[PDB]
């Protein structure tokens, strides 16, 4: 077991850490983050350095570490 | 100014 706390970043701003390991599948901060917002969690996308996070990826695996930033948008065609 | 938020999530 090894923690590390990530910023999720909204369209407006707003931020909400989230405490994970690095083992954790990332899906299960998308759907908490999307829960929180009220929002169905395939209305949004998720960022990390301007990629896009898929469920089965973990923190491992993007090379994540303790405060780095996701970035959330709308799902697209809308800009 | 929102308040510090931080969710634990379990394994």
């Amino acid at each position: 077991g090894e923690y590390i706390k990530l910023k999720v970043i909204g369209q407006d701003s707003s931020e909400i850490h989230f405490k994970v390991k690095m083992t954790t599948h990332l899906k299960k901060l998308k759907e908490s983050y999307a829960q929180r917002q009220g929002v169905p969690m395939n209305s949004l996308r998720f960022l990390f350095e301007g990629q896009r996070i898929a469920d089965n990826h973990t923190p491992k695996e993007l090379g994540m570490e303790e405060e780095d930033v996701i970035e959330v948008y709308q799902e697209q065609t809308g800009g | 100014e929102a308040e510090e938020r931080i969710i634990v999530l379990s394994d």
